[PDB]
């Protein structure tokens, strides 16, 4: 298995966004 | 406004005087100078309610310096038994501090509070502690020195003695 | 002095009035009860003052002469002052307004009756118990009233008699009750079944759960109580409270095992109570939250006594329930009560079922063919806990003595061992149904992204509640959970709107992430994403972020820093290397404290390297940036201490040090290298600076300690001294710590603590010292002496003036002695005998201090010290240092134990006391003692005219039997404490038995 999925959604975490 | 006699009670050293006169002048002593007998202290809280006011009677727990002992608690509406984490003779001693107190006020709100949490070696060990339980006293494990659940027990006896869970301190 | 009226004048202004006056007032009054002639003012204080707490001090004083005295007094006196407390207890009875608003005062009348009762019964008041009980016929005040009396007797004898009565005394006064209870029994049980009065009825059952501490089970289970405990006191209100309390100590009695008439009896008072609760009080589906945060009448007291109940009856008595199928359904009821009560919002009480709970899903693990009769308790269970997991991780935010602000973990608090109890109930639940428990937290989740139940409170306590279950639910179906509930997160963070809340949902994930090691090691990419992030969050100023960056940065690589030292599949270099290389950057943003955590984390990873030249190169390139500072600044500034003036100068310097103090504290031994590099400059530095802090001092005095200069300065010396400290206790080659690092370690801190003005001195130097001696102690004989030189005599002179002033190095200085003295105690031989009076002078000294730290110290010094002149043999060091100071032994070590408050040091006194005695009675001291008479006679003499001295209230037969016994039982640890405190009871009063120094062997 893998968890390539899950590392490049963590990678888009931003706590600076505005999609609310 | 009413005022609240407090009586603060326990070992020598455990930290009453020093808890007290933290909350009073926000300053910590580092220095143990036992007290002698009773010092009668105010201190005053204000509120999303208003002020709520405690005389607070800071005792001797040196046998030596004891003065009049059970006599301090006349006409008490509530009380703290402290004791010192770091030494298991204090939290030896609280049932006979809890005797003389309650002999004397037959139903007013305590807290127990156990002192010095900050301390590396902590003797007395939190699973130790159940005195409080069968007694209805409430407990908490503070700090004097390093300000760790520092306005707790005074925010749990104003809310008794206003009888006002939502009371907050501001 | 004071006449009836200002007597009475004075206590009402102590009482009620305030400031300056009332405190007047009170050493008016403290003396007065402090007068040994005080008692004769106080019959007359009870018969004509018109002020109830006249009448408390009067009762006070009173009871000084009861328990000190009374056996002074001629037989006509005690039998008036009997006559007179008895009189005195009915009329307040027989009085409404008092009898209804005077309870203190009749309750410490009633304590003063039972202090004479101590005395004086049953031997000499054979009539007390049939008197009582005959006047309680007589009126339903005295009736209540006697149960009052009742109640306190028993607890003085029973509960609290240990330490305050001889032993002999105290067995006498439990078979006198014993004896007499049939009686009491009688009484208390004929009002229990015929009373009306609530008041009587209440104070009856107050009595009774104090006898329930001693008596025989046979008064319970052959007789008829039981019966109206669960059934008629629990249907009246204002008895159910302390019936429950009742039934919780019949539930902890000494029971027979084996009897199938006394398990009927224990379930049916447990299912007359359960009936008796759900028809009376409310039924199993109360919201029991709810009527807790009402607080209506006592009904808070009451559920924590209702909950004290059953978990006490059920711990003990489960199986019980379980061994028959009709009992079902009170089991469940039971425990579904139990669930209600777990929701109440308060702590103790949650963690009183918390504990019950524990035992129950521990039985049901390792028997799960019962699982199946619990299941929905189970359920239930999973919820109410990951509802109210807490935080386990706590820190505090302290100013030190420089003035700088530190952040702490706390270590072992009552809310990281809730912690700890939820986890390991949460644990065993997961097993014992992990889609059920998968269900819970994912649904629980649910409802945080469909707002319903969304709050930082909830998200949090969700996030410690997922993350206490990692290793539970085999590595697969751990995989997919976590990887849901991280989905679930990340898009919960993108669906909430605002800095704030996407800040908590975030730290959240890294909270989770961290919890999780096997999960994220076994991909590296995930990892290696995970670091990359927090290393994005250090540039996040929001509140709080880069703090949660820095904790789950060095929280991860303590678990995860095999990965990081390895070259990775795919990837050019260790990323250790990387971060490394980009320190710079990443931590540009961070406070100091937090770049300090950082450089040890890397230290963390670092030691993880196998290969010495490569761990060696990877410490090196590390310190680059602090190396490149100090070699920039450091000798410079050291050389011109002019340059130190500066306080942006001192600022830098200080934390170059913590860097390597941060550094030194992950790599231990490793770190050497770095430390040789910086050593010999740092103490160039070390100098300097302690030269001009104690120059200001000299110069201003006290107050130049609390300037921001001399702070920044402390701060240098005292991180120079903790980075020293801290690697040598780490230190594992020996060797080099020895050869390189002492020598120039001792001559640069020891002269300069010895001419340093006492303002200017560091109790942390001492603490340094410590170390060094706990370490290397046996390898530098000459350095320990020297140590002893330096810093003995002048540190003395600091803290023997009083008890209360520089508290820090009382501290450090009793530790250091001690220390030495079990590892080089060869370097107190070489004192010159001045010094060494010195040093028994000091260890005397400790044990003269009301401060336990100091106190244990001390104690422990002189047991010590015993121990190695003893195994030093027959030669004149030993036998000079006996006829010099077995004696000052003795006496000081009585002294303590013979006073009022050095009670934490009762055990090693009495150690010491019997080893002392075994070096006389076991002839181990082969020189007399004395200016053939053995040293056994001349001891005992000793010690006949010390007491006799110190204690001329007590007899020569009191003393006769007290010697005889501690000379016998000085082999047997637990009996020899049993004598002395035996005698600390004795002295405090005249006309002690001298018989009771014999109860060892009467047994
Ligand atoms: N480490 C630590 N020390 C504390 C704390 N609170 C108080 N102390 C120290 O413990 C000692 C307590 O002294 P006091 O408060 O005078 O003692 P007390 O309980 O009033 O004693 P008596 O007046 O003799 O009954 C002082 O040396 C304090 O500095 C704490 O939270 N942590
Ligand atoms: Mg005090």
């Amino acid at each position: 298995g893998n968890l390539n999925e899950l590392a490049l959604k963590l990678a888009g975490l931003d706590i600076n966004k505005t999609e609310g | 406004v009413p005022t609240f006699k407090l009586v603060l009670v326990g070992d020598g050293g455990t930290g009453k005087t020093t808890f007290v006169k933290r909350h009073l002048t926000g300053e910590f002593e580092k220095k143990y100078i036992a007290t002698i007998g009773v010092e009668v202290h105010p201190l005053s809280f204000y509120t999303n309610f208003g002020e709520i006011k405690f005389d607070v009677w800071d005792t001797a727990g040196l046998e030596k310096f004891g003065g009049l002992r059970d006599g301090y608690y006349i006409n008490a509406q509530c009380a703290i038994i402290m004791f010192d984490v770091t030494s298991r003779i204090t939290y030896k001693n609280v049932p006979n501090w809890h005797r003389d107190l309650v002999r004397v006020c037959e139903n007013i709100p305590i807290v127990l509070c156990g002192n010095k949490v900050d301390v590396k070696e902590r003797k007395v060990k939190a699973k130790t502690i159940t005195f409080h339980r069968k007694k209805n006293l409430q407990y908490y494990d503070i700090s004097a020195k390093s300000n760790y659940n520092f306005e707790k027990p005074f925010l749990w006896l104003a809310r008794k003695l206003a009888g006002n869970p939502q009371l907050e301190f501001v | 002095d004071l006449d009836i009226a200002l007597l009475d004048q004075v206590v009402s202004t102590f009482y009620q009035g305030s400031g300056v006056q009332q405190k007047q007032a009170q050493e008016i009054l403290t003396k007065f009860q402090d007068n040994p002639d005080a008692w004769q003012k106080a019959d007359q204080i009870l018969q004509f003052s018109t002020n109830p707490q006249s009448k408390f001090i009067a009762l006070s004083i009173l009871d000084k002469l009861i328990t000190r005295k009374w056996k002074l007094l001629p037989n006509d006196h005690r039998i008036g002052i009997r006559n007179f407390v008895v009189g005195m207890i009915i009329s307040m009875c027989q009085d409404d307004e008092v009898f209804k608003t005077q309870k203190n005062l009749i309750n410490k009348s009633d304590l003063t009756l039972v202090q004479i009762l101590k005395q004086e019964w049953p031997q000499n008041w054979p009539e007390f118990i049939p008197e009582l009980i005959g006047s309680s016929s007589s009126s339903v005040n005295v009736c209540e009233n006697n149960m009052i009396v009742l109640k306190l007797l028993s607890e003085e004898v029973f509960d609290f008699s240990a330490e305050q009565m001889t032993q002999a005394k105290a067995l006498h006064l439990k078979n006198s009750m014993s004896k007499e209870f049939e009686q009491i029994f009688k009484l208390c049980f004929q009002v229990l079944e015929q009373g009306s009065s609530s008041s009587l009825i209440v104070a009856t059952l107050e009595s009774l759960l104090r006898y329930l501490h001693w008596i025989p089970y046979r008064y319970i289970y052959e007789t008829n109580i039981l019966e109206l405990l669960s059934t008629k006191f629990m249907t009246s209100p204002d008895t159910r409270a302390i019936t429950l309390k009742c039934l919780t100590e019949v539930s902890n009695l000494k029971i027979p095992q084996d009897n199938d008439l006394i398990k009927r009896q224990t379930v049916l008072f447990f299912q007359n109570t359960l009936q008796q609760i759900a028809t009376s009080v409310m039924p199993v589906t109360a919201d029991l939250k709810a009527t807790y945060a009402n607080a209506n009448g006592n009904d808070q007291s009451f559920l924590q006594d209702l909950a004290m109940f059953l978990t006490t009856y059920l711990a003990r008595n489960r199986a019980l329930l379980e061994s028959d199928e009709s009992l079902r359904e009170l089991l469940l009821n039971a425990h579904q009560y139990l669930i209600q009560l777990s929701k109440i919002e308060e702590r103790e009480l949650f963690k009183t079922t918390l504990d019950y709970w524990h035992n129950l899903v521990a039985d049901l693990f390792y028997e799960p063919l019962k699982k199946h009769i619990y299941e929905e308790i189970c359920s239930q269970l999973r919820l109410v806990i990951i509802e109210n997991m807490v935080r386990p991780e706590e820190v505090l935010v302290v100013e030190n003595d420089e003035g700088e602000i530190v952040r702490e973990f706390v270590k072992e608090s009552d809310t990281i061992q809730l912690y700890k109890s939820e986890r390991e109930v949460l644990v065993y639940l997961t097993h014992l149904n992990v889609i059920d428990t998968e269900e819970i937290m994912i649904s629980k989740l649910a409802r945080q992204i469909d707002g319903s139940e969304w709050s930082w409170h909830n998200i949090n306590t969700l996030s410690w509640a997922i993350g206490s279950i990692s290793g539970t639910m085999s590595e697969d179906t751990e995989k997919r959970f976590v990887v849901t509930v991280i989905k679930d997160l990340l898009d919960l963070t993108v669906k909430k709107r605002g800095k704030d809340n996407k800040a908590v949902v975030a730290s959240d994930i890294m909270y989770v992430v961290g919890q999780y090691p096997r999960f994220l090691k076994a991909h590296w990419n995930f990892l290696r994403t995970v670091i990359l992030k927090l290393f994005e969050f250090m540039h996040e100023t929001h509140e709080g972020v880069q703090d949660m960056a820095c904790d789950t940065f060095i929280k991860i690589v303590q678990k995860c820093k095999y990965h990081f030292v390895i070259q990775q599949p795919r990837e050019s270099e260790p990323f250790i290397q990387t971060i490394i290389r980009d320190i710079q950057k990443t931590t540009a943003d961070l406070q100091p404290q937090q770049v300090h955590t950082f450089y040890k984390a890397c230290g963390i990873i670092i030691s993880e390297e196998r290969s010495v030249a490569e761990r060696n190169r990877l410490l090196s390139d590390l310190m680059q940036l602090p190396n490149m500072a100090w070699d920039t600044i450091v000798e410079q500034s050291t050389a011109n201490p002019t340059l130190l003036l500066d306080s942006e100068t001192v600022k830098i310097i200080a934390n170059i040090i913590k860097t390597n103090v941060a550094v030194c504290t992950s790599m231990g031994a490793d770190f050497y290298p770095q430390l040789g590099h910086i050593y010999y400059n740092m103490l160039q530095l070390y100098r300097a600076v302690s030269s001009m802090i104690s120059a200001q001092v000299a110069a201003e005095g006290l107050i130049a300690t609390k300037t921001p200069k001399v702070r920044g300065l402390r701060t240098i010396k005292k991180e120079i001294l903790k980075l020293v400290e801290t690697y040598i206790s780490k230190a594992r080659n020996l060797d080099d710590v020895v050869k390189v690092l002492v020598e120039p370690l001792l001559n640069a801190v020891l002269e300069d603590y010895m001419n340093n003005v006492p303002d200017a001195r560091d109790a942390e130097v001492l603490n340094c010292m410590t170390t060094v001696v706990e370490k290397v102690g046996h390898m530098i004989p000459q350095g320990v002496i020297l140590i002893l030189q330096s810093v003995f005599e002048c540190t003395l002179d600091m803290i023997n003036k009083d008890f209360t002033e520089y508290p820090e190095h009382r501290v450090e200085f009793y530790k250091l002695l001690k220390v030495i003295n079990e590892k080089s105690f060869a370097a107190f031989l070489e004192l010159p005998p001045a010094a060494f009076k010195l040093f028994v002078d000091a260890i005397c000294w400790a044990f003269k201090h009301n401060n336990r730290d100091v106190e244990v110290n001390g104690l422990q010094i002189a047991l010590d010290l015993v121990k190695n002149i003893e195994r030093m043999g027959n030669v004149p060091f030993a036998n000079e240092f006996h006829k010099n100071y077995f004696f000052i032994f003795v006496s000081e070590t009585f002294f303590v134990l013979t006073d009022s408050d050095h009670k934490s040091g009762f055990s090693k006194q009495a150690l010491l006391l019997m080893k002392l005695i075994s070096l006389v009675y076991d002839n181990k001291i082969s020189v007399p003692l004395y200016q053939g008479t053995s040293n056994q006679v001349y001891l005992s003499q000793y010690l006949a005219n010390m007491l006799s001295n110190a204690f001329p209230h007590l007899t020569s037969e009191q003393i006769a039997s007290f010697l005889s016994a501690l000379t016998k039982q000085y082999k047997d640890l637990v009996v020899f404490k049993g004598t002395l405190r035996d005698f600390l009871v004795q002295i405090k009063e005249v006309g002690g038995d001298p018989t009771d120094y014999l109860f060892a062997e009467d047994k």
